[PDB]
């Protein structure tokens, strides 16, 4: 989910 | 004073907000910028630092986007199912959920086009190191706080  | 089932009015267009300004701030850093530089917003405490963020912090993997759209997808599932679910005649949920929704659809968004994410949020609040963000990871972190003060409940 998060960008990385 | 409006107690419904879902509140599908106030759901959507938070989700519909947070995308909106998610995606254009992404693409203002694109169009203005390159990657590497950086301007100041408030003086020594946040900075718009452009960078692109592909998952490169772990390490070597065969496919990753792949398995990161596996699972963004199965989590947007979940996410409308438990909406259905257990939320029912819960704003303070499904407000939450929306927030979790639409930081995930923002960031999904970026990988399938580029398949990369645009990280322009660069700050010193919680401490250096703290890697750069964007909306898109901000309203997925304000929907992890106000659920786990959800979860607080019975305790
Ligand atoms: C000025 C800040 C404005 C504060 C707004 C929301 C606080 C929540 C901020 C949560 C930051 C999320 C950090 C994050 O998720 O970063 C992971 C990603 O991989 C990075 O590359
Ligand atoms: C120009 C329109 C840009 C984005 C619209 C898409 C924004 C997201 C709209 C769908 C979000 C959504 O469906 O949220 C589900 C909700 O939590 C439970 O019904
Ligand atoms: C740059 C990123 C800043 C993002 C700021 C706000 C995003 C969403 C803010 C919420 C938008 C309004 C939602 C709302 O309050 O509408 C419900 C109303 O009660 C209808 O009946
Ligand atoms: C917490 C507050 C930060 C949240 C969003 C910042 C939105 C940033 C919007 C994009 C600004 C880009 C810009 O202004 O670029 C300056 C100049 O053109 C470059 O040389
Ligand atoms: C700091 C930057 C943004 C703070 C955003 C914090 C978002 C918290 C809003 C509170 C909320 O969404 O709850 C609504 C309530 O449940 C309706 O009945
Ligand atoms: C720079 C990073 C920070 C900015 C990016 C943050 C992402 C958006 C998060 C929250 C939007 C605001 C929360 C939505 C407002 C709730 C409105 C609502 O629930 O309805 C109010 C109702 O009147 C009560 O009964
Ligand atoms: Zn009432």
């Amino acid at each position: 989910l998060i960008s990385t | 004073h409006m107690h419904k089932k879902y509140f599908i009015g106030t759901s959507i267009l938070i989700a519909v907000f947070v995308v909106i300004f998610d995606q254009v701030t992404k693409y203002i850093i694109a169009t203005t910028m390159k990657i590497g530089d950086s301007f100041e917003v408030i003086p020594h405490f946040l900075n718009i630092t452009s960078h692109r963020n592909n998952g490169a912090a772990w390490g070597i993997l065969s496919g990753k986007m792949t398995f990161f759209f596996i699972i963004t997808i199965i989590i947007l599932i979940a996410l409308v199912y438990f909406f259905i679910k257990d939320a029912q005649y819960n704003l303070f949920m499904q407000v939450a959920i929306s927030l979790l929704f639409a930081g995930a659809l923002g960031n999904f968004i970026d990988r399938v086009l580029t398949g990369e994410v645009v990280d322009f949020i660069d700050t010193n609040i919680f401490g250096y190191d703290f890697p750069i963000f964007n909306i898109a990871d901000s309203s997925l972190t304000i929907g992890v706080i106000l659920i786990i003060i959800a979860l607080l409940k019975d305790t």
